[PDB]
């Protein structure tokens, strides 16, 4: 499933 | 005062959406806590502030490829800087996420979009470290590219950087496995997994072993051109990795649509 990473 | 705030903007992000009263401009208002600035940098006024102004300002010529900042404030415990807001405008991981795997001719103006501007960082001493499709708008109307969130950036440097804050999955071997890199090939490294997000509508690597296993397989078709491109970038040695002349010179680079093209073939 296609997601947000964070920094 | 100069400014009329508005509506939340991006996850763990503090970023407002608002209008200069003045000439009613579109503006994006970033708040940073000052307890929260890992990197401070210091103006040539001697004036202590968070390294994302001194690297914005270095940036901010008029090239339209990076969004410039066009004022900050100091506050008793935060920073609040001010950035232009293009209309209309999607940033390119919600653009991918809608439409999917981009075909070539897009991603490719994109890419170089993204190239030309990185390059513009760097020529003015600046590293961005947190490229993504997360940290990249699209101006949908002029069909521009602009480069966002200096917040994991520092001052570029030819020697070896010993602490990262960025996003993980984009960020190289050498990091995962030596906590050292340099730059420009980090970069590089970070700029093969766009591609590979633009062309195949997802992020390569998940996992750590993954990234260290630099083992790239391709879920969508994608061009032999192409594949070799993103297979240079994500090079496991640094030094295999090519130059941004290399990059721009590959044959998948060639033929690239203008800005204002791109909007009329792919965005109206
Ligand atoms: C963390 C961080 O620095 N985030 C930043 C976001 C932005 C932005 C924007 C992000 C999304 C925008 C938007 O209007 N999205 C609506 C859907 C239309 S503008 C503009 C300029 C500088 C920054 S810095």
């Amino acid at each position: 499933k296609r997601r947000r990473h964070p920094s | 005062s100069q400014y009329q705030v508005g509506p939340l903007l991006g996850g763990f992000g503090s970023v407002y959406s608002g209008i200069r009263v003045s000439d009613n401009l579109p503006v994006a208002i970033k708040h940073v806590e000052k307890d929260r600035i890992s990197d401070w940098g210091e103006l040539p006024n001697g004036t202590r502030v968070p390294m994302e102004v001194v690297l914005l300002k270095k940036v901010s010529s008029g090239f339209s490829g990076v969004i410039r900042l066009l004022d900050w404030f100091e506050r008793p415990d935060s920073f609040v800087l001010i950035l232009e807001r293009p209309e209309p405008v999607q940033d390119l991981f919600d653009f991918i996420t809608e439409r999917g795997a981009l075909q070539e001719e897009l991603a490719r103006s994109f890419f170089w979009q993204v190239l030309e501007a990185v390059r513009h960082c760097h020529n003015c001493g600046v590293l961005h470290r947190d490229i993504k499709d997360e940290n990249i708008l699209i101006d949908l109307n002029r069909g521009e590219l602009k480069l966002i969130d200096f917040g994991s950036g520092a001052l570029l440097k030819d020697t070896v950087y010993t602490d990262f804050d960025g996003t993980r999955v984009y960020s190289p071997p050498e990091w995962i496995r030596y906590h050292r890199y340099h730059g420009r090939s980090a970069a590089v490294w970070s700029l093969g997994i766009l591609l590979y997000d633009m062309v195949c509508g997802d992020i390569p690597f998940e996992h750590d072993e993954e990234i260290i296993g630099g083992q790239v397989f391709f879920r969508q078709r994608v061009s032999s051109e192409c594949q070799h491109l993103i297979r240079w970038c994500l090079a496991l040695r640094p030094s295999d990795r090519p130059t941004f002349e290399e990059i721009q010179n590959h044959p998948w680079m060639q033929d690239v649509l203008l800005p204002q093209e791109t909007a009329e073939i792919h965005l109206h």
